[PDB]
């Protein structure tokens, strides 16, 4: 199937240019009945259309942003891209790419979306997290089960993703939304509920990934 | 003052061209008498609508020069040269038409939603269902056949001749193509018309058509193809 | 600049019918699309062209559009329908995409007590000359908890960070609180506690430097 994927820097400095790329896969961007658009969503706010571009190069911009955004399309690489000039904190947002009907044949609704990529505008440098284990206490949750976790401490910017045992453990996993500390650094905890009888036979390793800093950390969580 | 047969017929036609909405001006001073003296009647607006309606639709055989079915020489089929001196149109009677080549525009309009689409449309690649183009490279002329006249076509630095089964006339003014309006228990315009653009005329060097490109969508709803449209330019002149 | 007007929110009991309007001048002349967006996820097209559904969208979703108002209707509402809903049109005059401001649909939910887990500092953090207490609160409705930290029995008045309660995937709420201490503060007191109050009921968890 046709899948869209955003690619972004995660972090951009004030008064610099943010550049995002969407890779189209499973089909050609050179579609005569569709064009390719960027929609963003600042924290807590609604959806805002930035612009859309046809494979032939014709661009359609939001009038509020036309003076500082531009879109391109590269048909050979099967991607289109977005540039936002002189960014400030007002440009910190989730950025989405999406496909919409163009030219009358198909509906102009945006049927296929990317996953969204998170861009934060800050003068601060990226910072990977320090990961510490949250050890079980024989039966942290009731009797049969127990709770263990990973403290993902003092990173910037969002997001981090956390998996357990390289994805082999998905039941009972709860990754909590991060807290924003007054230092501007982020912190979160991932906790997983496992049976108590397994605390001495199963190794539990959490996997922390922080794309903006290119940090990947594995932490074994053993019973103290 | 008095007008002879010659001057009064021009103003008589001038009023018809105004009511047809082909002109926005008229010289009708002296006309009211002229109809009392040469026609023995009061030619108010109601009278003139009856003449337009009877000439283009509800014919009664043979018509004269003043659109009744002096001026005792009644013709047959074909055309009156409704010429006011200021402007003229070659208009055809409904007796010379096989059926009703008019459409009723007071009747409801099929819904056409707007959509994103190409801002420039090439004259050789017109996928709009309301427009059909013929390029005559041998004669250096273009004929645009408008199939949905209710969708406006706007001229931009164009000097064209409009041809239809109702009237034939020249257009030289920017904006939406003016079409003949006839009242017959509702408003009627031609069902199709033709825009003839002579590219051998220097006045058409930058001739551009602005219109809504209507497109049949893939979806069929209520047993019909849904319609979408986008604004587009068709560049016809050399340096457009 | 064509303007779309959506109500900020709408509540519905399970099984009832929800309606979300999108106002605009002569919006009936435009094709209205609806997107559903759940917390932390990309939007999803649920209705297009006023009233058509993409494949996989349940029949309970239905649309209409005429005059100055378009309406999204969700019948026999389920918990999983809780989301933000956005209307959207292409404005042919301004040559732009316009999104409504979005409508938060909530589905009425029973009251739910929080689960609280409290973790002491790890040996590795203690070996790094730092110490953090972690209080994890989850599965509570409504989304309002009081969090209180206690050193022994006395209230802590420094080094606390607490998240705003955010909606989990099951539409209950979760929140975290963190107490920062020095390793010496951690070992000097006999215990620390996290006190969570929700709708008059308090849960207390305690950890010890042991
Ligand atoms: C042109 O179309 C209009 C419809 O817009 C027709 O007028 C309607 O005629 C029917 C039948 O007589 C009436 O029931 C409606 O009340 C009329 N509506 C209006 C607004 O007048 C009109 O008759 C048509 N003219 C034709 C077909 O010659
Ligand atoms: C062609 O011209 C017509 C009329 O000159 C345009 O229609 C008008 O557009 C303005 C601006 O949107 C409106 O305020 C008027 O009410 C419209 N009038 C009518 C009768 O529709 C039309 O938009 C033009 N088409 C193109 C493609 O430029």
């Amino acid at each position: 199937q046709l899948q869209l994927q955003e690619s972004g820097p995660g972090l951009e400095k004030p008064s610099e240019t943010l550049s995002l790329t969407c890779i189209v896969s499973g089909g050609s961007i050179s579609s005569s009945d569709y064009f390719w658009g960027w929609i963003r969503q600042p924290p807590g706010k609604g959806l805002e259309w930035i612009g859309s571009i046809y494979y032939s190069g014709s661009t359609y911009y939001n009038p509020s942003l036309k003076s500082r955004v531009t879109t391109s399309v590269d048909t050979s690489k099967n991607q289109f891209s977005l540039k936002v000039m002189s960014v400030t904190a007002a440009d910190t947002a989730m950025y989405y790419c999406a496909r919409g009907g163009y030219g009358g044949y198909e509906s102009d609704a945006y049927d296929i979306w990317g996953q969204g990529t998170m861009v934060t505008v800050s003068s601060a440098s990226t910072k990977g997290p320090s990961v510490f284990p949250l050890a079980p206490s024989s039966k942290s949750t009731s009797g049969g089960t127990a709770a263990l976790g990973c403290l993902v401490k003092d990173y910037f910017p969002e997001p981090v993703t956390v998996s357990w045992n390289s994805g082999a453990l998905t039941s009972g996993v709860h990754t909590f939304p991060a807290v924003l500390q007054s230092s501007g650094l982020y912190s979160l905890s991932s906790v997983v509920t496992v049976p108590s009888s397994s605390l001495g036979t199963q190794t539990y390793i959490c996997n922390v990934n922080h794309k903006p800093s290119n940090t990947k950390v594995d932490k074994k969580v053993e019973p103290k | 003052i008095i007008l002879t047969l010659s001057q009064g017929l021009k103003k008589y036609y001038g009023k018809i061209l105004r009511l047809l909405q082909l002109t926005l001006e008229e010289d009708t001073e002296g006309l009211l008498e002229w109809c009392k003296r040469n026609l023995g009647l009061d030619c108010d607006d109601t009278f003139f609508q009856k003449r337009i309606e009877e000439f283009f639709i509800t014919g009664e055989g043979h018509f004269n020069e003043v659109l009744q079915f002096p001026f005792k020489s009644y013709f047959a089929k074909g055309f009156l040269s409704i010429d006011s001196g200021y402007y003229s149109a070659k208009c055809y009677s409904g007796t010379s038409n096989s059926g009703l080549q008019l459409i009723n525009i007071t009747r409801h309009s099929t819904r056409i939603v707007d959509t994103p689409g190409p801002k420039i449309t090439n004259l050789k690649t017109i996928n709009c269902i309301n427009l059909k183009a013929s390029i005559f490279k041998e004669h250096r002329e273009v004929e645009i056949n408008v199939l949905l006249p209710q969708v406006a076509v706007n001229l931009s630095n164009c000097h064209v001749v409009i041809k239809s089964h109702v009237c034939d006339y020249s257009l030289d003014i920017d904006g939406a193509v003016r079409l003949p309006h006839i009242y017959h228990e509702g408003v009627f315009i031609p069902g199709t018309y033709k825009i003839v653009i002579d590219k051998k005329n220097k006045l058409n060097d930058r001739c551009t058509l602005f219109t809504d490109c209507v497109i049949k969508g893939r979806e069929v709803r209520k047993g019909q193809s849904v319609l979408r449209q986008y604004k587009t330019e068709i560049r016809i002149g050399k340096a457009s | 600049s064509y303007v779309l007007t959506q109500p900020p929110s709408v509540s519905v009991a399970p099984g009832q019918t929800a309606k979300i309007t999108c106002g605009g001048n002569n919006i009936g002349g435009k094709s209205v699309h609806w997107y559903q967006q759940k917390p932390g996820q990309a939007p999803v097209l649920v209705v297009y062209d006023d009233s058509d559904r993409p494949s996989g969208i349940p029949e309970r979703f239905s649309g209409s559009n005429s005059g100055n108002t378009a309406t999204l209707t969700i019948s026999r509402v389920e918990a999983g329908d809780e989301a933000g809903y956005f209307c959207q049109v292409w404005d042919g005059s301004g040559d732009q995409v316009v999104f409504g401001g979005g409508t938060k649909l909530t589905v009425l939910q029973p009251k739910a007590a929080p689960s609280v887990t409290l973790f002491p500092p790890s040996s590795e953090e203690l070996q790094a000359n730092k110490a953090t207490l972690v209080c994890l609160i989850s599965d509570f409705y409504p989304g309002a908890v009081t969090v209180a930290w206690k050193a022994d029995s006395s209230p802590v008045k420094a080094g606390v960070e607490t998240t705003t309660p955010s909606k989990q995937s099951n539409n209950k709420y979760a929140a975290s609180s963190y107490l920062s201490l020095t390793p010496e503060q951690w070992k000097s007191h006999r215990s620390y506690s996290c006190q969570v109050t929700h709708e008059g009921s308090t849960v207390e968890k305690t950890v010890a430097p042991t």
